[PDB]
Parts: structure tokens; sequence; C-alpha cells
């Protein structure tokens, strides 16, 4: 009554190509391009950036406008460091975290 | 307590540790072991039984196939020598080693078992004293020391661990007097399998035969006559001895007599065959069964040329009978639930499928990409003669063969499939389509050898099969032999 | 629409082969093989003869499929006549095969109506006691039997073929392997006890075998849906037209893969992503989803990974490739590639690209190593077995103790391939030449 079904995730192509005659169904996940990377970064990070404590203390020390501020920051980070990071979501997330305050 | 690792599947036998030398206080305290209810041999079969709800149709060739199964017309001198040595050593209460060697299937185990059966019959007539027969097969042991566990368990009925069993057997063979003993005949079959690095087991088994109180017959069956000279020391070779009995592979006349002895009552005999079902009864149609003497002769000559192995001759005859019975059952449509002859054609077809090679016809039925791989590999062996070619060189030479024969009709239809899979939205590829697939397919087939390397370009690839049969398979193809 | 849902579900059942046993699809080119297998099973389970036979064929060439079909056919009519012992050469070792046989023997014998108790010596002794109104046939299916025909000592094969030969218990052994010369693997006594019954599994020989197999896979022979006749008409119109897209994809598979599971793995999401019957008919007429599938299966290879690179990554890869081409052994490091890179940036800027510093190119270099563009020089990589991998895990390699800018690397893609697949409009194209 119980039938186990295995779902594997693999990283490298050569490890997968070792087992090609087994004819296992495979779904490939190609790397994102820079526009998809920028859209993913905006939709994943602008909410956390626009309710950050540094921005909320800065606006009383000196919502859609804050959204445009965070999105313009993300786009500037992408255009400054896309050659350095490649299409790497994690590295660009780390750069955004280092440079936002 | 907190463990650093766990051993949760330990299965330990109920085997005691105290050897036989501490079983009684003195040597004089040892009783007569023959008058003991556990010494010298003084439940699973019904689980593979069921009730039969049908009636099996045994056709006329089924008795031939049953009589040709492995379950002494050509071994008289070997039988007489083994029997005379064993009879002389049993009746005079001495210990000896008999050495028997030969190729597979030449009747070694059968002759030794027949000798032991005749000696048991003679001991049942009070012409020789009683003995216990023990059969130790070295390929049926999990561990090589388990022979120590087996033999002692056959002698005393106890279950000890192997070292205590070895001390028990040593004390028994050396110290127990002959008036309190029974003779033991031990068959050490597959003697090469009990050879270990330290060779202590071989020394102990052949050194117990040199003890005066042992009353031990060790019949050692081997595969080569030079096993003590090649693998054993001088001490064990001295104890085994100079006299060694060679079992030669059978000549074709003795194989002919073996096959006729299995078919003495079936050949040239009549059966009542029921045409409704196919079930045949040995003495409704009266059908005579016949297997040709020319067929048996040519199978026996072939087998005696190859090995002189009686298993092979019986199997070749059984395969011929199976082929003829398959054709007969196909032409009559019988199922399983005037003269029937198994002919020299069936014997030749049985002899040919064992001699046919599938490698060439496997390679001629591959896809174009695998054949292109093999063809480029052979081209690289022709260009530089290295016999090991890097995979990147094979990639470059496949690309070269595509762009050089570009005006060919088949190549100019194949190029889009090979490099884009027939699609405009797919970029031009550095490997052909199914490159990994045919590489791994040729590796699993055993046609190819590949070194364990992580750089895909400089990884070398070698033919494991012969080069000329690969060339024959390549010239079989229409496209490859034209370019 | 529930009718299209029933048709789609039945099509997926036929593609996965999970039909009931009497509706099971056997391809025509597989027929004469399977009847041969049908003989041997029926001579062992019914007529109680002992058989040993090795099936030889490639992976996904229907050895397990035909064996399972034969056992399912015999289980429907003769279920008290036989038991089944399954061994796999990857999963079972020489020790664990004995425990596997004994455990399967007791769970099959209690299913018909202990052996596996104790140490491995006692377990093997009890197996030899059991195995060495009618008898129950024991059927062994031994997948990857080449792993037990080792050069060291073939104990289990010896004992199993002796059970075929000399035992009074009817035993049927089916071995399965991809090795074409399996008979040379066997030891002399093991080969003498073996019957030399080797069945080579059939191969696809021509295109209409594959077209007939696709027709058997996709025709619905039972009245499960209102759409069955129209789907059968559409499928027969596609397969009868030699200029259709389906026949073109079948022909491409015939000349490249020659594998029906490979085609099935593409056909299954074509059927499954269809939302209604008209969408399914359009999808099977156009076969455009097969092109999308083929593009996705090639998306992470060397060609597709190159197109994901940034301009700095491409510049570092090009510089490393031309340094490796200039090298005698193809070796390079971070320093030589950076020197070639700054020579190309000042040669381009003399005719404005930001020149990235050496401390920032380290991240690009690590990304290029991780994306399998460079390999460490003379690196073995993934070991074949766990013993060699364990031996390698206890040794510190010389590449991991020197600074990263002196580690020797080799290219997975050469400069000529880079010139082949980098577009002419790319502004680093001229440096793929030498
Ligand atoms: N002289 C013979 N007469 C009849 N049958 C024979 C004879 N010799 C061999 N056979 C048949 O061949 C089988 C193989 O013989 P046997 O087991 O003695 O061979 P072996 O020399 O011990 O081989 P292996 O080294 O492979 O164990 C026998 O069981 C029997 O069926
Ligand atoms: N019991 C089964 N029921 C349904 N389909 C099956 C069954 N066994 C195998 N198949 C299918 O049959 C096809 C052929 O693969 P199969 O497993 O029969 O190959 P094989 O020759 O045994 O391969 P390998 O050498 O890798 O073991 C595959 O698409 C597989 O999914
Ligand atoms: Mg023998
Ligand atoms: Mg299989």
């Amino acid at each position: 009554k119980i039938n186990i079904k295995f779902i594997y995730t693999m990283l490298e192509t050569s490890f997968l190509q070792r087992y090609s005659t087994h004819c296992i169904p495979t779904v490939m996940f190609p790397r994102y391009n820079v526009d998809e990377v920028s859209t993913i970064l905006v939709m994943s990070r602008c909410g956390e950036l626009m309710e950050d404590s540094c921005l909320r203390k800065r606006i009383i020390e000196e919502d859609d406008q804050f959204q445009n501020v965070a999105a313009n920051f993300i786009h500037l980070i992408v255009q400054a460091f896309h050659s350095y990071t490649g299409n790497d979501i994690f590295a660009l997330n780390d750069l955004i975290d280092f440079k936002w305050p | 307590v907190i463990r650093k690792f766990t051993k949760k599947n330990v299965a330990r036998a109920k085997k005691k540790y105290t050897p036989f030398s501490k079983r009684f206080k003195s040597i004089a305290a040892i009783p007569d072991l023959t008058s003991l209810p556990e010494f010298y041999g003084n439940r699973f079969e019904n689980k593979l039984k069921t009730t039969q709800k049908h009636q099996i149709v045994e056709t006329i060739f089924s008795k031939v196939k049953k009589q040709l199964n492995s379950s002494l017309p050509a071994r008289e001198n070997e039988f007489a020598s083994i029997y005379l040595s064993a009879y002389s050593a049993i009746e005079s209460d001495s210990a000896t080693t008999i050495y028997v060697a030969g190729t597979p299937g030449v009747g070694k185990t059968l002759t030794v078992r027949e000798v032991v059966k005749e000696l048991l019959s003679s001991s049942a007539q009070r012409e020789i004293p009683d003995f216990l027969y023990v059969e130790i097969n070295g390929l049926k042991m999990v561990k090589p020391t388990d022979c120590y566990e087996t033999l002692w368990n056959k002698v005393s009925g106890e279950r000890l661990t192997w070292a205590a069993s070895m001390e028990s057997l040593e004390f028994y063979f050396k110290r127990v007097p002959k008036n309190k003993k029974k003779t033991i005949v031990v068959l050490l079959d597959e003697l090469d399998a009990m050879v270990t690095k330290s060779q202590d087991i071989m020394y102990n088994f052949f050194n117990w035969t040199t003890y005066e109180n042992a009353k031990l017959i060790v019949i050692a069956v081997a595969n080569t006559m030079d096993l003590p000279e090649r693998q054993l020391g001088n001490k064990i070779t001295s104890r085994i001895g100079f006299t060694r009995i060679m079992f030669t592979g059978y000549t074709h006349e003795e194989l002919k007599n073996i096959i006729d002895l299995r078919l003495k009552g079936l050949n040239d005999s009549f059966f009542y065959v029921d045409t409704k079902t196919g079930n045949a009864i040995l003495i409704v149609r009266k059908v005579r069964l016949r297997m040709s003497a020319d067929a048996i002769e040519i199978a026996s000559r072939k087998v005696a040329s190859v090995s002189g192995d009686a298993r092979r001759a019986l199997k070749v005859c059984k395969r011929a009978a199976e082929i003829a019975e398959k054709h007969y059952m196909a032409k009559h449509g019988y199922g399983y639930d005037g003269v029937q002859t198994v002919h020299i054609t069936h014997v030749m077809k049985a002899l040919n499928e064992t001699l046919n090679s599938h490698v060439i016809t496997f390679m001629t039925r591959l896809s174009f990409t695998a054949k292109l791989f093999i063809y480029a590999l052979l081209n690289l062996m022709k260009k530089n003669g290295s016999q090991e070619q890097e995979l990147g060189d094979i990639v470059d030479e496949i690309k070269l063969l595509i762009e050089v024969n570009g005006s060919n009709k088949f190549v100019m239809e194949i190029a889009k499939t090979l490099f884009q899979q027939g699609s405009d939205n797919i970029s031009e590829q550095l490997r052909i389509i199914s490159w990994d697939f045919v590489l791994n397919q040729l590796l699993d087939a055993g046609i190819l050898f590949k070194q364990t390397m992580k750089n895909d370009r400089i990884c070398c690839v070698k033919l494991n099969i012969s080069v000329e049969e690969a060339k024959r398979a390549m010239n079989e193809d229409e496209t490859l032999r034209n370019l | 629409d529930p009718g299209f849902g029933s048709l789609q579900r039945r099509l997926l059942q036929q593609l996965y082969g999970t039909l009931p046993t009497d509706e099971k699809i056997i391809f025509t080119y597989l027929q004469d093989c399977q009847q041969e297998i049908d003989r041997i099973i029926k001579q062992s389970i019914i007529q109680k003869e002992s058989h040993s036979v090795i099936l030889v064929g490639p992976r996904q060439s229907y050895k397990t499929y035909l064996l399972d079909y034969e056992l399912s056919l015999l289980q429907q009519s003769y279920k008290e006549q036989f038991i089944t012992i399954r061994l796999n050469g990857f999963i079972h070792s020489e020790q664990t095969a004995i425990n596997g046989i004994a455990t399967q023997l007791e769970q099959q014998l209690q299913k018909i109506h202990t052996i596996s108790s104790g140490s491995l010596t006692e377990v093997f002794e009890k197996i030899l006691l059991l195995l060495d109104i009618t008898k129950i046939t024991v059927v062994f299916i031994f997948d990857e039997i080449d792993t037990f025909a080792g050069p060291v000592r073939q104990t289990l094969l010896y004992n199993l073929f002796d059970m075929v030969e000399h035992s009074r218990v009817p035993v049927c052994i089916f071995g399965c392997t991809t090795k074409l010369n399996i008979l040379e693997y066997l030891e002399k006594r093991v080969k003498s006890r073996f019957s030399q019954r080797v069945i080579y599994m059939p191969q696809i020989q021509n295109l209409d075998d594959m077209v007939d197999a696709v027709r058997n896979l996709l025709t619905v022979r039972s009245e499960i849906s209102p759409w069955v006749s129209q789907w059968n008409e559409t499928l027969e119109k596609e397969l009868s037209d030699p200029r259709s897209n389906l026949n073109r994809h079948i022909r491409m598979n015939f000349e490249t893969f020659r594998s029906l599971p490979t085609l099935k793995n593409s056909i299954i999401p074509l059927v499954a992503t269809s939302k209604n019957f008209g969408s399914l008919c359009t999808a099977i007429k156009s076969c455009s989803f097969l092109d999308i599938y083929n593009k996705n299966q090639l998306s992470n290879n060397l060609t597709g990974r190159l197109q994901s690179l940034s301009d700095l990554e491409l510049a570092i890869l090009i510089s490393a490739a031309r340094v490796a081409l200039r090298a005698k052994d193809g070796s390079f490091n971070f320093n030589l590639a950076y020197a070639e890179y700054e020579k190309m940036i000042k040669a381009i800027n003399s005719r404005t690209i930001k020149l990235w510093l050496k401390k920032d190119v380290k991240n690009v270099w690590e990304n290029l190593v991780q994306l399998d563009f460079f390999t460490e020089k003379s690196a073995v990589g993934l070991r074949d077995n766990a013993t060699a991998a364990f031996y390698a895990s206890n040794y510190q390699f010389q590449g991991t103790m020197i600074p990263f800018d002196l580690r020797s690397y080799q290219m997975q893609i050469i400069l000529q391939e880079l010139r082949r697949i980098i577009p002419k409009s790319n502004m680093y194209y001229s440096w793929t030449q030498l």
C-alpha cells in the first residue's frame, strides 16, 4: 500500500551524465539571466529592505517611495557588481546586506 | 554509557570454547569413544512441499532430458587405486593421504564417492572395521577455518569455535589410543579453496595423517597436479607425498559410452504417446525414439577436443533434445499443463550457440552515433597507433568526419540532428546528441574501457574487444564504409 | 472533462507500463525473446526442471520487464508452485547475499503456507541444508550478476549452479548483466556447472519496429473514454504520415539514442501537460513540446553553461583557454590567466572596460572552477567505489596545501570550441583565435 518514490537534486552535469543509460526522468534548471536575477532580488528583498530599522530611523532622523528607494538600490547593486558575481543570487544578497546601511 | 559506535546486528553462534583435552582428567580417563551416543553420528525438507493440482504433460523427449541430468564406465584404474589405498589403510588401522587432481567434470568427486560407498558396503559385511565418512568442501565454507568447526562436529557431536576445534582435533588424533577410536575418512574437496596465506589449515590436515594414533584417511581432491609445488611449502608437499592421481579428461569414446549408459533403456525404444495432450509412456500412437550415433559421436569428439568434460557432453545432448522438443511442441501445439529423432542438426545447433559471438552483431545493431564513435576511435588508432585515445580527440575527429563528408546525402541530413536535435531553438552543441548515452552504453557493454579521470577531454578510452571484429562490424554498415 | 481525464490517465498508465497483466504491452521485436523466457519459467515452475540462464542486454532493454511479466503471468495461475528470491549485485555483497537469500526464503515460505537465525556460517549451512504432491520451485533472479563473477572467488555462483545441477530441489536461476562476454567472467568450475544458456536480448533493428512500439504504447484498446476512437484516429494519422512531426522525432531517436524509454520520458509530459482533448491532439500533431523538452535536457551542458557567464567570467575563461593552448601540457594557473587578461584589457582599451583587480578576480576564478570549466591537473575526481573514496579521503592532496594562485588547472573547453560557440558580435571574439 506504501510505495516509496525518490526525488533527487543534483548540482553537477558530469555526475548526472555518469548515469544516462538508466533513462531516469530529469528536469533541468538552467542558470538565470541578469533580468531574472534582478526581478528575483527585487521581489525577495524589497520587503525586508523597506521595513528595515536603519531606514525607519533615518526617516525620523532627517511606503511606495521606500519601495522605489530599495528597488533602485537593488538595480544599482546589480549593475555595479553583476560582472563580479555573475548570475549568483547568494553573492548579490550578501552584497546588498553589506551595502544597504 | 554513551557509545562511540554501535554493532546492532551481531549474530553469535552457541559454540563453546573449551577443547577436548580438558574433557577428562587423564588420557586413561578417556572412555571408548565408539561406545558414546554422540560421537561418530549416533529437518528442513518438508517446507518445499505442496499439493499438485494439475497433471504435468511429460512429452517423449522429457525422459531423455531427465536421464541426461547430472543427478563408472570410464574410471576403472583410478577407482582401483583409490579403493586399494583406502582399503589397505583402513583394514590395517593406519593414516594416509590420497591426492587426486584434474580439470572440472572428469569424474573426481563421483569416483571418490563411489569408492567410499563400496568401502561402507565392505564395512557392513564385517570385512573391514567401521569408519566415519566426512565430506568437507572448501567452496561451501564461509570462512576457511570453519572446516575445523565441521570435522570436529562430525567426530564428537560438539559445537566449538574453530581454534578450540583445532586443538580438540589435534589432541584427538595424537593422544587418543587406537582401541578407543574409529577410523575417519575425510574428503577434502576443492582443496585450493582452503589454501590461506599462513597455510596452517593445510599443514594441520596433512600433518594429522602422519600421527601414529590418528586412524585418518584424507582424500584431497584438487584442480592441478602441481598445487603443492606452486602454492604450498616444502613441509606440506613432503607430507602429501610423491604419489598423486591424475584424472585425465575423457576421450571421445568414453564420452560416447557415458551418453549411451544414460540412454541405455530409452534409445531405440517405443512409447505410447497420447495425441490429445502429448503425454508419453515408456513401455494413442506407438512412437520410437532415436538419437543418432553420429550425433553423439560428433558431440563427444567436440567435447573431448575442448575439455573432455562429462558435464559439457551431457549438457550438449540435453540442449539438443530441448531444441528438438521445442520444435516438436511448436508443430503439435501441446502445452505444459512415427519416429521421433533428435538429429545431428540439433546437436550442431547446440554446439554452435556456445561458439557464436554476439559482439559483432551487437555492434552492427547500434545507432549511428555509437557506430560513429567506434569508427572515429578506429580512425584514431590508425592515425597514431597509441591504442588508447583521449575522448577530446574522438570529439574533434567526429567533428572532422562530419565537416569533411558534408556533401554526402546521409551526413547532410544527419548534421542538424547531431548538433541541434532538429531544432532551430537549440544552439550548436560541443558534443553530439547522445554522446554521454553511447559512451556509457559502450562502457556497460564491455566494448570500451575508460580511465578514472575527471577532465573529460584528456580522459583516455581503449578498445576492450578485438580490433578486427570492430572493423568487421564497421564495414557491415552502409554509410561508414563509403566514407 | 472527465472523459479526457480518463483518456489521459490511461495513456500515462500505458506509458509507465502499469497496466494489469493481461493487458500488458509486449513489443513485436521483443516477442520471440519473451516466449523463450516463457519456456524456461514454464519448464521450472510447472514441469519442475532445473535451469540456469543469463540474460545479456544493455540497460533499459527490458530484462526486468520481461522477467516481471513472466512472474506475474505465472503468479495468476500457479501461485503455490514457486517462490521468488531477488538479488541485486549493487545492493547485496558476498556476505549480505546469504542473509538476503535466507530472509527472502522465510518470508516467501510463510507467504506460501528460522532459516536466517544465527551467525552467517549457520545461515549458510541452513541454506545448503534446505537447497542441496510435488516440490516447490525456487526462482532466483540475480540482477547485476557480473559483480559476483569476480576474479577473486565466485563462491555464491558455485553453490547456486551446484544447486541447479545436483540438488533435487527444482531451482531456476535468471542472471541479468550488461556484459557481452559474461562467460569469460566465470571461473572454470563455475562455468562447468553453468549450462552456458545465454540469451542475448533483442535490439531495435529498423525504424518500423520503433514506430510499431510507439503505436502499441499510445493506442488505447479498451473503452475507457468517449475520446478513445478519435485519439486512435489522430495517432494513426500521425504515425501513418511519413512527413509528420512524430515520425521525425521517432527517426531522430532511432539515429541518435535508439531507446524507447528515452522517447517515453519525453512523451509523458506531452500528454500530462495537456488540458483538454484538442490540446492533446494539437500537441501530438506539432510535437513542439518535444523541442522544448530537448532544449531543456541540453540546458546545463558546456554550451548552455557558457551562455550564462558574465563578461568578466567570459574574459577570464578566454584568457585561461589561450594560456592553456600556448602551454605544452595544457596547464595554467590564476597568475598566468590574470596576466593574459590584463594584456587583453589594455590591448582592447588602446583601441572603456573596467579592469578588475586581482583580489576581485578570485571570486570569478572560484565560480569558474565550481561551474566545471577548469579541473585540477591530473585529478582523479569521483572514485569508482567506496573503498577507493575512503582511501582518498584520508590523504591530503598537494593541490590543497599550496596557495590558490599556483594551483595547476586544465580546461574542460578549449579555445577552438570557444571560437565555435561565442557569437561574432561579442566584443571578446577576436581573442579566441591565436
Ligand atoms: N564416468 C562417468 N560416468 C557417468 N557420469 C559421469 C562420469 N564422470 C562424470 N560424470 C557426470 O559428470 C558429473 C561431474 O562429475 P564430478 O562431479 O565427479 O566432477 P569433478 O571432477 O569433481 O569436477 P569439478 O572439479 O567441477 O568439481 C557427474 O556428477 C556425473 O553426472
Ligand atoms: N515491473 C515493471 N513494471 C513496469 N515497467 C517496468 C517494470 N520493470 C521495468 N519496467 C520498464 O521497462 C523499461 C525497460 O527497463 P528495464 O528495467 O526492464 O531494463 P533492464 O534491462 O532490466 O535494465 P538494467 O540492465 O538497468 O537492469 C523501462 O522503461 C522500465 O521503467
Ligand atoms: Mg568435484
Ligand atoms: Mg533490470
